[PDB]
């Protein structure tokens, strides 16, 4: 999965 | 509700102990229970509703997909049909997880986005409204799948828009929320090429802002510029 | 209770499911409504009713301990009062953790022990008795201190006692049987040289019976023979 | 801590 914050 | 006898001051408090205790539960109930006190919160306190809930649907998120997998191989050609009980233990996880979606898009407009009036509040809350609106699209299959979608978009627009009105382009709460709007473009919207637009542009205009910070601001933004190029080369 | 409604074999399948999906809380819920349907457990079935409680009350047991740290902290010379909140929230997951417990030991009362016959149920069962009366004690003060602990220590010694009869030395369930009775010394009843000559006894004449064992029976013992020599180096 | 099992 992507990163996300 | 359960917390509306505690001090403000206790919860938060108890929500500080129980991030440091990892009780993410433990911490978002505080914290509604903060917010339902009615006052704004500071910036401390939104970050902690932020990371109570965002480690409590976290979970459940990493919960629901390997079960959807598991449903997913189940309902392979050749496969042994095993029952109801993958697709309802999926559905049980799935509903736990849009009630605490639901429980902080409830928050969020009972009544801390009204009350936002500063860039950095009113941009925070916005972009946890596209956040949970967009994990309540990772699971949606129904009639409202589309609508769920479009809120999650329309909330990270607004706070786009707020964002590149009031906010340097280095601002931790900007990066954050073009990053994860980014991630909705590739992984919700089916728009791989906004996805990437979206994350270069935005790595490259805190770049050129980074000379204008002292050592400490150069921290959480170069973390989370480096997710966006993490990001970008996964993406090409 | 909830689980009334739901067959046995979608109980112990959901459990299954649970466990791949880290979700320790539900899958210890499968599991003690598989155990109120009233049948025994077979050997794989005890695996994860134990695996589900040992998990669940392990994190309580975790933030029971940070919470702890920050209260005695909290009360040192020079510290300043910061009210009831830490005594509170601590007081809180010990309250919760207490309940599990409860709730395990009444699960092996009502009715996993009385019905269990073959030394490799009565020994886990007994086994598990004391390992939850074991952290009942971790966190008991009052008049029945004393007895939690002769609780853990008699269920251990009972457990210990068939194991030695009715087991090989190289048994997993002995095994860890002695290694937790050994913890229990050490860490409980300020029994250190017991601890250690416990986990010293049960190592060597493990290390003996090795040479009777498959490669694979030769996995878990071993596995288990090294946390006991850990637990040596950590003692020595 | 030690370890258990
Ligand atoms: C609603 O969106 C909240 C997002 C926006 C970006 C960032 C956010 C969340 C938190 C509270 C913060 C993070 C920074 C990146 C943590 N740093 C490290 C590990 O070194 C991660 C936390 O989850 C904050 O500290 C950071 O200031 C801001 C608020
Ligand atoms: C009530 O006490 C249960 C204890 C007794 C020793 C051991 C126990 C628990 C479980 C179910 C088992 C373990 C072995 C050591 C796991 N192996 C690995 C990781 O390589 C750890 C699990 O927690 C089992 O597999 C093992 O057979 C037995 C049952
Ligand atoms: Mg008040
Ligand atoms: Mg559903
Ligand atoms: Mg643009
Ligand atoms: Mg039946
Ligand atoms: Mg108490
Ligand atoms: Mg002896």
């Amino acid at each position: 999965f992507p990163a996300t914050v | 509700g359960a917390m509306g006898s505690m001090e403000r001051a206790s919860l938060i408090q108890k929500a500080k102990l129980a991030e440091q205790a990892e009780r993410y539960e433990d911490m978002a109930a505080f914290m509604k229970g903060a917010v339902e006190k009615g006052e704004e919160l500071s910036c401390e306190e939104r970050n902690l509703l932020s990371v109570a809930y965002k480690n409590v649907v976290g979970g459940q998120r990493a919960a629901w997909r390997v079960l959807s997998s598991i449903e997913q191989k189940s309902n392979e050609e050749g496969s042994e049909e095993k029952g109801p009980e993958v697709r309802e233990y999926r559905e049980k996880v799935e509903t736990e997880l849009q009630g605490v979606c639901d429980t902080v898009l409830g928050l969020l407009d009972s009544h801390l986005i009204k009350e936002a009036g500063d860039a950095e509040s009113r941009v925070f809350y916005l972009k946890m409204k596209g956040d949970y609106y967009r994990y309540l699209a990772e699971v949606a299959t129904g009639d409202d799948k589309k609508r769920i979608i479009d809120s999650a978009r329309s909330a990270y627009q607004e706070a786009m828009d707020i964002s590149k009105k009031e906010m340097p382009p280095t601002n931790p709460i900007r990066l954050g929320l073009a990053l994860n709007f980014s991630v909705f473009h590739y992984e919700i919207a089916n728009s791989p090429e906004e996805a990437i637009s979206l994350a270069k542009t935005t790595f490259d205009e805190a770049m050129a802002d980074l000379h204008t910070l002292s050592e400490d601001s150069y921290k959480d933004s170069t973390l989370i510029m480096q997710l966006l190029r993490d990001n970008l080369t996964l993406w090409t």
